[PDB]
Formats: structure tokens, sequence, C-alpha cells
RNA sequence: CUCUUAAGGUAGCCAAAUGCCUCGUCAUCUAAUUAGUGACGCGCAUGAAUGGAUUAACGAGAUUCCCACUGUCCCUAUCUA
RNA sequence: UAUCUGGUUGAUCCUGCCAGUAGUCAUAUGCUUGUCUCAAAGAUUAAGCCAUGCAUGUCUAAGUAUAAGCAAUUUAUACAGUGAAACUGCGAAUGGCUCAUUAAAUCAGUUAUCGUUUAUUUGAUAGUUCCUUUACUACAUGGUAUAACUGUGGUAAUUCUAGAGCUAAUACAUGCUUAAAAUCUCGACCCUUUGGAAGAGAUGUAUUUAUUAGAUAAAAAAUCAAUGUCUUCGGACUCUUUGAUGAUUCAUAAUAACUUUUCGAAUCGCAUGGCCUUGUGCUGGCGAUGGUUCAUUCAAAUUUCUGCCCUAUCAACUUUCGAUGGUAGGAUAGUGGCCUACCAUGGUUUCAACGGGUAACGGGGAAUAAGGGUUCGAUUCCGGAGAGGGAGCCUGAGAAACGGCUACC
RNA sequence: CGCGGUAAUUCCAGCUCCAAUAGCGUAUAUUAAAGUUGUUGCAGUUAAAAAGCUCGUAGUUGAACUUUGGGCCCGGUUGGCCGGUCGGAUUUCCAACGGGGCCUUUCCUUCUGGCUAACCUUGAGUCCUUGUGGCUCUUGGCGAACCAGGACUUUUACUUUGAAAAAAUUAGAGUGUUCAAAGCAGGCGUAUUGCUCGAAUAUAUUAGCAUGGAAUAAUAGAAUAGGAC
RNA sequence: CCGCCCGUCGCUAGUACCGAUUGAAUGGCUUAGUGAGGCCUCAGGAUCUGCUUAGAGAAGGGGGCAACUCCAUCUCAGAGCGGAGAAUUUGGACAAACUUGGUCAUUUAGAGGAACUAAAAGUCGUAACAAGGUUUCCGUAGGUGAACCUGCGGAAGGAUCAU
RNA sequence: CAAUUUU
């Protein structure tokens, strides 16, 4: 105790990072984020480990010392930093973009995109706050709070920063005929669009949800977050495209890759 | 410190010092093969204790089953990837039922003896 | 467990940021604070025409039921706005594939809004610390036994 | 140097508890500050956390409202005469919440006479529109005109006068001045 | 088994007020202890209503040690009638 | 990978034990030892003592450069590149060790903060400061008084350091300068009374008190009174404003006052541009730095429910030294017998309370095995605790820190 | 357990043989063998064990009974008579059931609203196969087919499902680490900017939370009727 | 049955238990005392540093004909009224440490006392196993060199499943 | 009627 951790070994950190076990050592974690627990990533183990532009430690700072990687534009002159859901991470032009958006099995993305689409986030709103001044204002869930937002409608609802300033441009309703997308825990980022509007009035709050293929998997709400429409979806999505495509169908589904 | 770092024993002795025939049976097979040491016929009986260690639970549990049409359609190719199980008793039930210290012909100390170029299995 | 007049020691009892001007008379003469704390616990209004102040009442105080809700019977009475209630459970020990019956009797506090004899199937909500070592509140009397102003004999 | 938690201060049974892990920083309570009067001894502090509270010693003025009007103007304590709990700050001059005081009653009949004219109790261009608009409630009640007849005025007190410095309590009205007399007198 | 007069000190207890030799021997008490207490018994010469052994209370009964107190003492001085 | 064999008898059958039997990621020892990858290791008893070393310091484009430092020399006669020593700033509260104390305590799972604090990271975020409101003068920029240093001392001492000579700021204490409306407090002129205003003052933020709103299940006449716009002038109608929770005296706005006055840049880097009215005219970018508040995050502190080995050769334990509740006060960052004053007499308990013992840190887990179980875990991960044994405490956002201080043993 | 008292298959040695193998023995705890701690699973005549009998509150344990049937109606799983062969689809229906909804007195809550909605609403209008047969603006109207509020409910024990049970530990799927114990890598071309699948899955008790189930048990609801409607 | 086997008594090595010492130490909880320190707090005011009225202990010099001493004129300030403030002190609270006892719990010392174990198995007897030569066992009482014996009331595990 | 021992 006496204080906070600033230390963090390896066989602790979370796993679905996918960090490896045996280098012998202590792992990264990030500064006081932004947004999240550390269901967050640093910066410094996307590009080694799933980018694997750098080879080794201090080879990350020197990218990050000079200039290169924007993220919503500024540099994060912090070598290790949370990028957390939906955020979007910039290099250099010609098509080194990308968007921080889980696949179905619980590694993270390598989602590869243009400068284009990248405009724009869209977050969600956990709390809605009239603070001082008399004047209300919204608290996105990325950290960020805008002020002045398409006023007197909802709370626990999706919002689409647009990178430039708070810019409420598209607020989508909370809807029954929507396109959800849940973010964390056994079910963690599949796609289950909606089945229906619970509540669970009084204590604690639940949502049944089904997917494409008729697998009824039902989630808690802090995990689930709406992200679009049916047959719309704003922010594009990789090619897993939210199935869970179990085990009995991934033994022959991978008889492709032989070219026998 | 460091993590730590597994490491397992590959064998399983009988529970019996002194037996007058599995003793000589032994021998009966470390002739038929030339096998330096008993540790080794502990070692190929370790896996037919844990393949049937794998194979009896899978099949107490019932038909159409998410781990039987699964691993029980998996156990079983990769033994006759080696092939000590036949090419038609592909049912997992000659699994359990496999033949007596049959995984180790297919090693090749006799694998380079059926090409030939030995004339022995003690020169292998 | 007191009553008849309410201000019967020597600091003055009443409610926090409230007030009655001295200027204009009407019929009611003390906007009294109440409320409803939620998870369909509807006020007894007794509450409402009694003239008690005691700060940690449910309805009243500056507190709200929070945590979860509890069950169980009232064991005791005998002391000054505060009551005990009885749990039964039943613990599993996987040696015996057996059950056993435990007990604890934690105490709660009580709103005088409420009566309860000895008995009592009672339910009960989460508060605030509010002393030593109650920290529950009844929520909700339920009064139900039998033989209740049923004896003739 | 004083702990409140209960790792000391034997359970619910009668168990003599096991006490260890020697007494930490986030555990404290200190020495009662016993505020007086005496012109404006208030020292300032640290706190937890990065913080700065106010324990006042020998304060003597501070503003005491009506507040249906809210006047809030300040007048001089003189001397608190009924404690509710303690009666020991009663005859050290110790000042805390109801601990209630007799005051100067001054600065408060310059403002009662500004716009009602009474007067009690033995011309601008608009001085009888200002004072005929705020009329017809020239009466107060009976308790406190008479109160003003000996002009000094009993005031009950809210702040907490050593963790904020300023006692700022309330000109004490209602019937709670029909209340405080009975716990007063009968001393006996 | 035997002798003298018939029987040969059982239960117990002790250097005890009863042990000459003796300031018996061992322990503890002390700075030091012919004193005191607890054990040993082949006890010149203890021992059973000539009563034996253990005892709560009560001793102006006799002993040893401790605490408090103090001119008994170191060391005497002064005052009063 | 569900197994048994020798021993009572002259021989038999049977309880029952003794003995054999395999494994230990469990310790030690003995004999012996040729090769590859993987490595546990002063836990056991002495949480017993320690020689000696090392284990916490840190600088940019951006806080101060008179080093009689170093190179320089051409963009800088205000330095103009660095840079010891230093003053600011941050960190040293993390990591690492070990398991003595500790058996509803810690701890495991699960909740709460509508009961609280937060350096740091990320985002929102300051025209209202004058008090003789043109004497308040620097706002084209005000004052330290100390370092490092320079020179002289003591003591053998040690990371002890002395008077004197100066000296900086993002250290200290101060101190101002910028757009209009809007309402309220008065009242020059009303002298008319169904009304107007010169002028003066406040007007941001924090503080603390008292008070106000923060509404939301159908309609309609009559009553009395303030009572209006327009005028067909009896008459129609004042359109009435609301964020969220399951719930609040909630956020928030308002009224009236305070405050030894809370804050509101007297800070550095690079490039040097735009109107001519050629003048320190006026106007600008980009980058760190620190701020008040609200968020977030890293946290911390409490708290719900249920779960811990033996023992009755431990059955009643706890309260005049608070034990159990209440009303008030203090104290707390923060709720509360946390502490006090008083008032009441409770609470736990054969479902094992209280007490005793542990060759007991709890958990994730280990070993062994047909299934049920048994015995372990000092320790690679999570949490707690201690730094020889107890107490105190400064600084700090975070400490009862101990590679910090004081007292005692 | 026994061997040794000048005939030792056990001592001391030789030669031989046997075990396990760069390991083996010894000592100590502990697990199995221990059905020698026994819930699954023990004995109770001296064998070791049933109190000398009886009462007795806790603690256990507690007889039976309340919606059964009957019929209707729908689509699912497996396999067929079906491969009809390029061991792949079922054209029809069937076989064993299991899931759901009705009706027989037997609804599977009720009211406030806004929806909504089925229209048997239908005022009527539309290519043609004949004007809710393929389609349209709208009424008494197939309303909690969807929200958010009410009468607010006998309560549990039990059980399926489900997010919840940190990472490593274990079973493990994949991978020529030489095999291996490991580890999560790797693989394929063009080996000249050049592609690419990967790193799962699972039990993880009890305590909480949500929902489905109503047997088996406890639990309460009318008696001087103050009983619901 | 020339079978076995029981007790005292002696011989040797042991192991627990009782034990005068007002036994001893350690650890915990409590009786009444002493109470270091640190913090808060009522005080105290060495020691600095300012501003103002302006003399003096003196010129600061508006340049005046002598002026007003404009100024501060070294520092006494004639004052004011500050502000930072140590050396010590005041009353709380926390309270290390120590004594005093009482009560527990854990180990240890003891002069000596009676038990039991193992034992070439010796002396004295024969108790038991047969109708063991007095049928054996149990509870209680008494006795004695030792087994044992005698009452008394049971039971057959007896030597009778029998009028 | 009475009966002791046989390393």
């Amino acid at each position: 105790a006496r204080g906070p951790k600033k230390h963090l070994k390896r066989l602790a950190a979370p796993h679905h990072w996918l960090l490896d076990k045996l280098s012998g050592c202590y792992a990264p974690r990030p500064s006081a984020g932004p947004h999240k627990l550390r269901e967050s990533l640093p910066l410094i183990v996307f590009l080694r480990n799933r980018l694997k532009y750098a080879l080794n430690g201090r080879e990350v700072k020197a990218i990050l010392m000079q200039r290169h990687v924007k993220v919503d534009g500024k540099v994060r002159t912090d070598t290790t930093y949370p990028a957390g859901f939906m955020d979007v991470i910039t290099l250099d032009a010609t098509n080194e973009n990308f968007r921080l958006v889980y696949d179905v099995k619980g590694r993270f993305a390598v989602h590869r995109i243009t400068d284009e689409e990248a405009s724009y986030k869209l977050g969600k709103v956990k709390k809605v706050q009239l603070g001082k001044k008399g004047v209300p204002y919204v608290v996105t869930h990325d950290g960020r709070t805008i002020r002045y937002p398409d006023p007197n409608i909802k709370v626990n609802d999706t919002v689409k920063i647009d990178l430039a300033s708070g810019k409420i441009t598209d607020f989508i309703k909370f809807d029954a005929g929507k396109l959800v997308y849940v973010t964390g825990g056994r079910n963690l980022g599949r796609i289950g669009t909606i089945v229906h509007k619970e509540r669970h009035d009084g204590g604690f709050d639940l949502v049944h949800i089904k997917d494409s293929l008729d697998n009824t998997f039902v989630t808690r709400l802090n995990n689930v977050f709406v992200i679009g429409e049916q047959g719309k979806p704003y922010i594009s999505l990789p090619k897993g495209k939210g199935i869970k495509l179990s085990i009995a169908e991934e033994r022959d589904r991978r008889r492709a890759q032989q070219g026998l | 410190p460091r993590a730590p770092r597994t490491y397992s024993k590959t064998y399983s002795t009988p529970k019996r010092p002194y037996e007058s025939s599995r003793l000589d049976a032994e021998l009966k097979l470390a002739g038929e093969f030339g096998l330096k040491n008993k540790k080794e016929i502990y070692r190929i009986s370790f896996q037919l204790s844990k393949i049937r260690r794998a194979a009896r639970d899978l099949l107490t549990r019932d038909e159409k089953d998410p781990k039987r049409l699964f691993e029980g359609n998996a156990l079983i190719r990769r033994l006759v990837r080696v092939g000590v199980l036949s090419e038609d008793k592909k049912k997992l039930d000659y699994v359990l039922a496999l033949k007596v210290e049959d995984f180790l012909e297919r090693r090749l100390q006799t694998q380079v003896y059926k090409l030939g170029l030995a004339k022995s299995v003690h020169h292998a | 467990s007191t009553e008849l007049t309410v201000q019967s020691e020597r600091a003055f009892q009443k409610q926090p940021h409230i007030f009655n001007n001295p200027k204009v008379k009407t019929s009611k003469r003390t906007k009294r604070w109440y409320k409803n704390a939620g998870l369909g616990f509807k006020t007894p209004k007794t509450a409402i025409e009694g003239s008690y102040i005691d700060k940690k009442c449910p309805f009243t105080g500056l507190v709200s039921i929070r945590g979860k809700i509890l069950t169980g019977t009232v064991v005791s009475t005998k002391m000054h706005r505060t009551i005990v209630i009885r749990r039964a459970y039943l613990h599993y020990i996987p040696k015996y594939n057996r059950y056993e019956k435990r007990h604890k009797n934690v105490p709660v506090h009580v709103s005088p809004a409420f009566r309860v004899q000895v008995g009592d199937i009672v339910t009960v909500g989460q508060c605030r610390p509010i002393s030593k070592t109650v920290r529950f509140n009844v929520v909700k009397v339920s009064a139900a036994a039998g033989k209740a102003n049923k004896q003739f004999a | 140097g004083i702990s409140r938690d209960s790792r000391h201060k034997r359970s619910a049974t009668g168990a003599k508890r096991a006490q260890f892990r020697k007494k930490r920083k986030f555990e404290l309570g200190r020495q009662p500050a016993n505020t007086k009067i005496g012109a404006k001894r208030i020292h300032s502090v640290r706190t937890r956390g990065g913080n700065k509270k106010y324990r006042a010693l020998r304060i003597e003025t501070g503003n005491f409202s009506w507040a249906s009007e809210g006047i809030s103007k300040k007048t001089r304590i003189a001397g608190v005469v009924y404690h509710p709990s303690n009666n020991e700050l009663v005859r050290t001059n110790t000042l805390t919440k109801a601990a209630i005081v007799q005051i100067d009653a001054t600065p408060f009949r310059q403002w009662f006479e500004a716009h009602y004219g009474q007067t009690l109790g033995k011309k601008s261009k608009n001085a009888e529109r200002k004072w005929a608009a705020r009329a017809a409630s020239a009466k107060i009640e009976s308790s406190v005109e008479s109160q003003f007849s000996a002009g000094r005025l009993y005031a009950c007190i809210s702040s907490r006068p050593g963790q904020s410095g300023r006692c700022d309590g309330y000109i004490l009205e209602g019937e709670e001045l029909a209340f405080y007399l009975r716990r007063l007198t009968a001393k006996k």
C-alpha cells in the first residue's frame, strides 16, 4: 500500500493483451488513463506485438519522441499511454491509419483504415451533468466532455464525436432495431444488434441480445454499447463480422489454408 | 523474480516390485526391439495410460456431445497420424482397445530396419 | 421508543434545512420533508400525521436505502429504537453431501412509523453505517402472524 | 494522535479484540479546539490530501440572519447562556452549535426602522412609497419585540466554530425562543 | 528353627518439648546461620484411650522469617514540669 | 493406473494389529558420476547479531548562468554553444526482503459510497480585481534576501559546520491595466399622485450560515382583492417555465451577509509575419509551465452477505477504565461510541458465545489417486503485516515511512 | 518370522546369478494400500464395543389427501422408405419422441394511459386468377404481441440456463522445439517491398445476482366470520 | 500334567508422578504510583526588519542674504504600530519505560518419596487351567508373609439344557 | 478324609 502501485509484472497483466509469459521480467503498465482500466492497451504493445514495426523496448520511444504517430491529432508524448476502445491512432499518410475495435475471440485488432472515416469518433455517454454557471454539458466515455449537446433527449446512448471539437453531429437513439456492439466479458465484441429492451428495474441492468445465427447471448449493460443500425453500421469492422463461429465449425472452415 | 516454468514426469512405475513374468515379458520385448532401459517401457506405457485416461471419459458421456464430436474426432487423428491405430478402426473404441506396446514399433529404430540396412535391431 | 411530547429531552429535535415562516398563518404549519426510497417500497401514512423527528428514519432522515434487501423475523424489542432480526440459512459441507442449518441475528434500526411485536416476518434494507453495529434499517414490516386480535377464549 | 477506528474497542460480544498493525495516518483525530471570545485568533492548519481548515479561537463577530428577509448583518457576540449537552461550556465561555448566545441587537433596528418605522418600543421623494409598499406586516411577534425592550437579542448558532472559523448562526426565531426559555429557567 | 519370664514395637511419627554420641546427614533460608522449616531412621530411652496421627477457628501460650514503623542503636542533643 | 503378501496354531478359519509395497514440485544423508535443454536454494531452530562495499536519484528548445570552466567567433558589447557546484521542480510512500504477530481478525467471492480524498494523465474552464472607481502610478514590467560563490575559523572527529562581501526566480510577499447590455439598493427633479430619472454602489470565482425554486393523475363555475394588454371598449385572454435517479435537503440557479481575503500569467522557447498613420504605432502564430472548479483515471479508506484447525480436563462472557442503543456536541478528508456530556439497560450464547493452543500469514494452488477423501501451501502470482522491541511526528497528493526524524528499552 | 551351539541355501569372504539403472540405498513425516475412521463404506457375545432402567428440552426424524385425464392444433431434433451415388440437398409422407399453444366448469395476473395491431374493423376504391383472392385513405374496433405506472403479490428449500468465478495450475486443439518435458510459435510464395492462418476451448463447489421449471418437501392464508368479490 | 503358570521377597538398568523451597524465569491481562518524549494550546517576546510624525547625537542642503531646518540629519528614535519571531514556559491529549501486586499460560531446578516397565530368571509357596483336588468369576466389606481366604447378593462364561 | 515340585 502506502500509495499507488507503479510496477506491474508479467503473469499479472490482463491476458487479452495476448502478452508474452516467459521473458523473465516485468510488464508494461499504462499511465493514469484517459478512459478505461487496462482493458485498454499501451501503444507500446501495439507496435511490437501486433504491428511488429519495432522489435525492442525504447525504440518505441524513438518513433514516439520524433513527432511520428498522431493519436486524435496530438503526438501523445507519453510513451506508454492507453489506446482503449474505438480510438483512432494514425501514422504517416498513404493508408497507415487504424482504429481500435475488438474482434470476437479476445484479441484487440489489426484494423487498417484510411484517413477518411478516421475523421470522427463514436462514443457513449456515461453521465450527463449540468455543471456550473447553470450550463449543461455531457460526459462521453473516452475521458472527454463536450459542451452544449443536442439536448433534452437521453442518458445511456451513443454520440458521434468529430475529432475537431465537441461537435454533436449524430446522436442515434437506444433502439430496439439497432446495431449494438458488446464491449467486454466472455461475450466480448461479437455483435447482437438487439433483441429486447429489458431494464430489470430497481436493482441492476441487463439486456437480452440475439446474434446473426439465432444464438441468443445475454449480456450486462456495462458491457453493451450501441454502434449503429441494422445493415447501416457507422464504424465499419474487420472480416470477423461478429458471428462467434464455434469450434465445431472452426474445424472444417480452417481446411482451406493448405492449398493442397 | 522470474515467472515459474513447468516440468513433469513422463512415466509411472507399477505398484508391484517383483512378478515372475512381467520382468521377463519386458525382456520378451527388450530383445525384440533392442531397448536399453525400462524407463522407456514405462514411458511408452505412460502414453498408453494417458491415452486411455483421455479416452474412457469421452465415452461415458453421450453421443452427439460437444467434446466427443470435437476431441473424440480429433484424438483419433493424431494417433493415426503416426498410424498405430489401423486405417479401418477409426471409431475410437479400438483406441481403448489399442494393442499392447504398439506405439513403439514405429519408433525409427525399427522403421530404418524395415528398409533393410542393419541385419539387427541392436544395430538400429 | 418515546412519544408524548416528542421534544422530551434537552435538545430540540427538528428536521434540518426546513423552515416555516412566522408571518402568515395557515392550517398545515410544518412543511415536513418526506420521500420514497425506491424498490417498490411505498411509505406508510402514519409517517405523515405523526410528529417524530429522529434523524435516522429511512423516509424522513438524510439516508437512503442503498444496498441489498434481506429478510427474517424479529427477536428483541427492549431497546430505544433498535430491534434485532433473526436469520436461518443452510450451510452445505460436501464431505457428507448433507445440510445443517445455522443462524446469525444481526441488529437493525427501526422507524416509529412502524410497530412490531416479537414475530413479525419482516424485510430490511441497507443504509449508511448509522451506528456502531446496526447498519440496516427496516423498510417494510408486513405484519403477518396467526391469532392476531382473534383470541377470545 | 487520537485514533478513531475500531481495532481497539471490544466488539459486540465482549471479545478482547486482537489489536495490531501500528496506528496510521488515515485514522486521525485531533485535540478539541474550544473556540472562545477575545478578538480573532483563528489559526490555520493543514489537513489530509492537501487541504486547509480553520480552528477558531477568540472570535467576537459573525453574521446572524433572520432569514425570511435574509438580513445577515454582523453582530457583536456577547455571552453563551445555554448549551443542550455540555454544561461546562456555559461556564467557560466556549461556543458550538445550539450554544445560543445573547449578542447586541442594535444592528437590526437600524435596519428594521429603515423601511418599517414602527418605532419600537418605548423624507425622500418616495419615503411613504417605500414605506406603504412593504407595509401591513408591521407586527413581528410578542416575545420578539419584548426582547428589543432590553435591547439585547438571543441568536442561535449553526456553523461549526472550530472547523470553519466563523460562528454563523441565525436569529433564534419562531417558537424556539418559546422553547429554550423553558430549558433556560428550569435549572432546578 | 531356637532361647529368656507369655509376646516380641504393626499402623504411624521424630534429632520433635522425648537423640547421650551431636553444632547427626542432606537440602532451602543467610552475605555469614549451635537458631527456623522440609526430608532420612538401627529410635541410648517414641508409638497406640499410660491414647497414636491430622486438624478450620481461638490463644495476654512458646518460637523463626518478611513488610511498615521507629532514639533500642550509629550518636547523642534539646526543652518542659 | 480400482491388485495385495510374511507373523499367533500340532494343523484350520477370523478379528485385529506389526511388518513388507509404490509415490512425494519433501527434507537430510551415504556411495557413485560420461553427455544436451530446464534451475530450487539460510523458510524450518534465532523476526538472533553484523565487518565491508553496493541497493534512489533526476535537465530539456523551453526555470536561474559573471565557473577569472571548456571550446569558440561571427548575427548578437544585455549572455547568445555547452556546462561542474548550486537554488527551484519532481521522485525517493514504488520496487525488493521476510512471515514474528495474527483463528469472523486478515483473506476469497460478491456489493456500496445518495458517506469521502486525490499529486499525476486526458478533456472542459476565468474581460465583473480598483475601494476616494481619474492620487490607486510601473503595467513599455515594482521590492526582497538568502544560495552557489569570494575570503577569513574551531574541533581529531561525521553527510556538523561561523561571523563578513555580494547575488537570482515559475522561491517570497505585493500590485494593476481591457466590450457593451441586464437587475437590484438608494434618491437630484417629481408636486404630480395609474410615473420618470441625473448620479452613486454591487455586480466573476471560492468561503460559511439562514432562506427560495428545482414542479408534472382529470375538469368548471362562483366568491373577495391586487389585477393587466388591446378596445368591437359590459368585453377575449394573459400563451405559465424543467435536467436526471428506483429515491434525495441532488446537480443547478436565486436572496442576504461575510472572508486575517480563495483564484483570476509581473513565466520561459522558436519564428518573425500583416494596416501605413515610419512609429518601442497597432495586430498576430506555434510550444512548454502552472493554476480555481467539474469530469475522468491511478488510487486509497470504509462497509453488506457468506465462508475459517483442535479443545468443554474452558459454560456463561461484556459494562463503575463504553460494554449495548438514543439526543446533542466535538473531533474526522469522510459515516459511526471514534471521543465527550447526559439518558436508557442492553447485547452474545450449547446452531459452542467467552476462554485456552497452534511445531497457523490468508487465497490462487500442491502431493496422492476408480469414485468420496486425507494431509499440506515459509515461498515465483493477489492481498495483509514488520523493518531490533514499543510508542510519537515534520514534510508531502500519498508515511505513523524506518536505505526520514524524536523519546524510551 | 528367525538364523549362528566345526556339516550356516541368512555372519565373514570368493565365483556365479538377480534387481533397478547414472542412478540406488538409508532416515523422517505423509498419501494410497487402510472397507485399520468407514457419507459413498465399519463393528457392538468374552471378542473392542448396547448405558442398570425410565423421564426429558434442544438436535435429528417425521402417515395419507387438493388439476388428474381426455381430445384438438402447430412447427422443431434424429433416422428413414429417399443417394437420386458426386460417404451431398430431401421432392412427399412416415417412424421414436421432445418443444409450444388451445378446448372440455378448467386462461397463462389485473386497471391507467400513450401506443398499438390483429382487422371478424370494412365507408368504399385497384392489374386479373371472381374488388382484405394481388393492393389503398379511415371509424364500434382480434390492446398491458411494447413501453411505464398501479391492485402489488405466503415465503422458501430444490433444480436447468446465464453473463460472474484475475493470469499462471490441470485436461487439452494446433505447431517437426531433432523427439521430448517445453514454448506459442510459425507457415506459404518471387524468396527482388511479399503475401498469411495463428495464439482457442473447459470444468472451476458453496455465498450473491437473473430467468425458466412446480414434482418433492417445509410455510401461511375464513370459524363468535372483522372473509374476498 | 515330569504340562503350563500366579504373587511377595531379593539382583540390575530405566520412565513418569508427588515434592519443602513463601521455588525461579519468560509472555499476556489487570491494582496504585512514577512518568521521558512529540503534538496541540494559554503565555513569553531575546533577535531582526519596515513605514510615518519629526527633533536630536546633525546638516539632508529649496540656494536662499540670514529663511523653513524641504530633507530623515550617522542612531537616541520623543513617539506610534506594526510584522517575522527564538531561549524558555502554561493546561490538555497520546502516552514509550519502570515498580507494585493479583491472576493465568509456557519451560526449568530440586533433598527425598512411593509406583510401574523390562528383565540368566533365583528364594518362598501353589493361586489358576481337569470336580486344578474347597466349582470358577463379579460388587462390596474384613484379614494377612505373598498368591490368597472369609462373609454377603448375583450369574453360569459349570461339573445339570432332564420328574 | 487328606497330595507339594519336576528350568
